[PDB]
């Protein structure tokens, strides 16, 4: 239908730049307004501004200026943006929207020192011969998609939060499957940043 | 400059009661007769779906569960039939004045019959090449009270070591919470200690 | 082909004020038909009968993912705007000097 689509992820050395991208799919960007919101760990939402494609004009929230600068164009592509002399707090997610009178349809950035390092996943299981799970530890860039079998081992899963020993991460996730007959299982973990999809079966 | 003030910094409503949230703005936010008020719903690591505008709305067809309320810049919203998808921080917005902001928002929480926890404990899966072994993960899978401290009883005086935690917010389907704490050590203090106890309120 | 649509509209851009006279509102439709009408009519404080000349041939719409432009004519002072079968009343005001 109509699909505003932002660009995967990205990371940067403190005091640098980035250039997110919000690719609208079914409407001519010109047609309306487009936004850029911000959201971090727990902090609610903070409006970074709006832009009117047609006449290039655009207003922002005062203290966000020096940083970013929204801009999409009169031509063929999507609505972009970019912050500068970045800090640590700005290390967080950004969204884009379009409808004046209620953002109907919308669309992670990190500031760091040490680069991407594959995570380490070990399946964690026991018994006495249901209740199981699998562990993941020692990765950095903040995203880690964790799936159990396909998505056919769902409505039972418990992906627990990221955990932080400094400038390296750790996480566990349990799919409590009291489900009767172990047999194989598997643990599809996914690390977008160092580009890694792993898997480990069990028992 | 402008302002709005979602009062209930958080709250929790039974499963069948009437929830109600009432935003408030500094000195003004009125434009073209109706106010361009806006209401939303956001869930962890997910896209904030919208649900209201001008206090007389529908959008993206929400079986009428959630409707609007109020008008000079003193407001107040509501979500009567409260349910499972219902856990999120509804944000209060404003598209009248130009430094368009949102508000502090609010956390929802429902009431599940006083639930009693589960059984999940679990060893540091062996790697023929594990560099430590410190992975004494304890699982607690279900319970209603959002509450407190779990212990890690090495037997004798417990270990402060590796003191960490995790909080799975109540998942919509049937209304439960979870807790995940562990214990990061090294391989020096692992093959010295035998019994370990993960105390809430299991073995080896 | 003949339908004044039964849907709910909204402006997604601030009405411009081309001094040439025209106040160009621009709305999007939240409804079901396919290529239908805009109950676009203007009026005073009640449906105080008319005080307003619409300058759009016969404005319409085609699908849901796009906006519908409008440009009308307002003699001045105090006056009102509207759009919509009542369900979802578009009561917009407009001042002028």
């Amino acid at each position: 239908e109509v699909q505003l689509q932002q660009s995967g992820a990205e990371l940067v050395k403190p005091g640098a730049s980035v250039k997110l991208s919000c690719t609208a799919s079914g409407f001519n960007i010109k047609d309306t307004y487009m936004h850029w919101v911000k959201q971090r760990p727990e902090q609610g939402l903070e409006w970074i501004g709006r832009i009117d494609p047609a006449n290039g004009y655009s207003k922002y929230d005062p203290k966000f200026q020096g940083k970013a600068t929204i801009t999409a164009d009169t031509s063929s592509n999507a609505a972009y943006l970019q912050l500068s002399s970045l800090t640590s707090e700005d290390t967080a997610v950004y969204f884009c929207a379009r409808d004046y009178e209620g953002f109907a349809y919308w669309g992670l950035v990190t500031v760091s020192s040490a680069k991407t390092t594959p995570p380490s996943v070990y399946p964690l299981a026991p018994g006495a011969a249901v209740t199981l799970g699998c562990l993941v530890k020692g990765y950095f860039p903040e995203p880690v998609t964790l799936t159990w079998n396909s998505g056919s081992l769902s409505s039972g899963v418990h992906t627990f939060p990221a955990v932080l020993q400094s400038d390296l991460y750790t996480l566990s996730s349990s799919v409590t499957v009291t489900s009767s007959t172990w047999p194989t299982i598997t643990c599809n973990v996914a690390h977008p940043a160092s580009s890694t999809k792993v898997d480990k079966k069990i028992e | 400059d402008i302002v709005l003030t979602q009062s209930p910094a958080s709250l929790a409503v039974s499963l069948g009661q009437r929830a109600t949230i009432s935003c408030r703005a500094s000195e003004s936010v009125v434009r073209y007769g109706n106010s361009f008020m806006h209401w939303y719903q956001q869930k962890p690591g997910q896209p904030p779906k919208l649900l209201i505008y001008r206090a007389s709305s529908l959008e993206s067809g929400i079986p009428t569960r959630f409707s609007g309320s109020g008008s000079r810049t003193d407001f107040t919203l509501t979500i009567n039939p409260v349910e499972a998808d219902d856990v999120a921080t509804y944000y209060c917005q404003q598209t009248n004045v130009d430094p368009w902001a949102f508000g502090g928002g609010t956390k929802l929480e429902i009431k599940r019959a006083d639930a009693a926890p589960t059984v999940s404990i679990f060893p540091p899966s062996s790697e023929q090449l594990t560099s430590g072994g410190a992975s004494v993960v304890c699982f607690l899978n279900n319970f209603y009270p959002k509450d407190i401290n779990v212990k890690w009883k090495i037997d004798g005086s417990e270990r402060q070591n590796g003191v960490l935690n995790s909080w799975t917010d109540q998942d919509s389907k049937d209304s439960t919470y979870s807790m995940s704490s562990t214990l990061t050590l090294t391989k020096d203090e692992y093959e010295r200690h035998n019994s370990y106890t993960c105390e809430a309120t299991k073995s080896f | 082909s003949y339908s004044m649509c039964t849907g709910k509209f909204k402006v997604v851009k601030e009405i411009a004020e081309t001094q040439h006279g025209t106040i160009v509102i621009r709305v999007q439709y939240e409804g079901d038909g396919s290529p239908c009408k805009i109950p676009f009519e203007i009026m005073d404080l009640e449906k105080r009968h008319v005080l307003g000349r619409l300058i759009t041939v016969n404005p319409i719409v085609t699908e849901k993912d796009s906006p519908v432009n409008i440009e009308a004519e307002p003699p001045f002072g105090d006056s009102y705007i509207i759009i919509g079968v009542e369900p979802g009343q578009l009561k917009l005001n407009w001042f002028k000097k």
